[PDB]
């Protein structure tokens, strides 16, 4: 289910300063080229290994392409300003995410290009590739002038076409490297937490992908309840951590056991206290 | 490769 | 009224053992505008170079991102991370806890 996102974001600050734009790309998740505004030398820059087998050619031109993003994130946030009757006082901020899916065929499974402004859901193109979806009055507008425009009919092309063409390209230069994997890292700790009940937490460290599930079994029955888990973070080094924990009654704690599934493993962890 | 938007909103 | 209350996380890279040097993390998610403000605190002072990630976004729109610097954690000494969102009437301030 490989795939390709693009995440554009251009914010205007109160201020001297022209509006701020920055674009990060994806392949799998994995992001692989980046672009700011802010950089002293604006330009694309790689972002995973195996993108450094591209030659000039490429950055030059995606470097232009960007330039020209951001002129249009800029004419565009303009243009919001007065769809909705805004104070040129403050800040704003308007995003894409554009990209496609491949199936296992290498075939465009399904293609993606939607804004938002000010977070919120503006103007996107639906899976027909055809028709749009405009959120509230001021995207009608867009809606519109992009429907007279015959604009659709270009995303498609890309979505199609070239969103693809590249994809599985980038899939075929990254193929090691993003197949790659670091199993997870396991252990408990113990935790006073109260005069009779203690806390056991599992915790995972230094896996990748992100994905991950932790359970906690007492003979059994896998438990739910009095059971605590974290939004999975990053370690700042590629990898990630989680944890769980339950409460248990003191002198008991040997008994429960947990477990980590992941893929990195050839099977899955199981570890008590 | 960057998709290349065309109208402006 | 263009945000989103935000999440966050305090946490060291590595477990925690004192006096050896660690890595300590202040991960930001779910907040909107892009435009926030971290402070990494030690004993409720706000530390130097404290390094930021790069602006990134959800599927869902909203931003994330992980503050961190290096630290060496000790019995008495107490870190912390403050955030201050245009969604939060007033800034919130997290401490850290080597046990999560």
């Amino acid at each position: 289910p490989h795939s390709m996102r693009y995440f554009e974001t251009a914010v205007s600050r109160p201020g001297l300063e022209e509006p701020r734009y920055i674009s990060v790309g994806y392949v799998d998740n994995k992001e692989f080229v980046r672009f700011d505004s802010d950089a002293e030398n604006p330009r694309y820059e790689p972002r995973a290994p195996w993108m450094e087998q591209e030659g000039p050619e490429y950055w030059e031109r995606e470097t232009q392409k960007a330039k020209g993003q951001e002129q249009w994130f800029r004419v565009s946030l303009r243009n919001l300003l007065g769809y909705y009757n805004q104070s040129a006082g403050g800040s704003h901020t308007l995003q894409q995410m554009s990209g496609c899916d491949l199936g296992s065929d290498w075939r465009l499974l399904r293609g993606y290009l939607q804004f938002a402004y000010e977070g919120r859901d503006y103007i996107a193109l639906n899976e027909d590739l055809k028709t749009w979806t405009a959120a509230d009055m001021a995207a009608q507008i867009t809606r519109r002038k992009w429907e007279q425009s015959g604009a659709a009919e270009h995303y498609k092309a890309y979505l199609e076409g070239e969103c693809v063409e590249w994809l599985h390209r980038y899939l075929k230069n990254g193929n090691a490297t993003l197949l790659r994997t670091d199993s997870p890292k396991a252990h408990v700790t113990h935790h006073p937490r109260s005069k009779g009940e203690v806390t056991l937490r599992c915790w995972a460290l230094g896996f990748y992908p992100a994905d991950i599930t932790l359970t906690w079994q007492l003979n059994g029955e896998e438990l739910t309840q009095d059971m605590e888990l974290v939004e999975t973070r990053p370690a700042g080094d590629g990898t990630f951590q989680k944890w769980a924990s339950v409460v248990v009654p003191l002198g008991k704690e040997q008994n429960y056991t947990c477990r980590v599934y992941h893929e990195g493993l050839p099977e899955p962890l199981t570890l008590r206290w | 490769k960057a998709v290349y938007n065309f109208a402006t909103m | 009224m263009i945000q989103k209350t935000p999440q966050i996380q305090v946490y060291s890279r590595h477990p925690p053992e004192n006096g050896k040097p660690n890595i300590l993390n202040c991960y930001v998610t779910q907040f909107h505008p892009p435009h926030i403000e971290i402070q990494m605190l030690k004993n409720g002072k706000k530390i130097p170079k404290v390094e930021m990630s790069d602006m990134s976004f959800s599927k869902d729109w909203s931003f994330y991102i992980l503050a961190h610097t290096e630290f060496t954690p000790t019995e008495t000494d107490t870190y912390a991370c403050r955030v201050k969102h245009d969604s939060m009437a007033e800034p919130k301030t997290v401490y850290w806890d080597r046990d999560m």
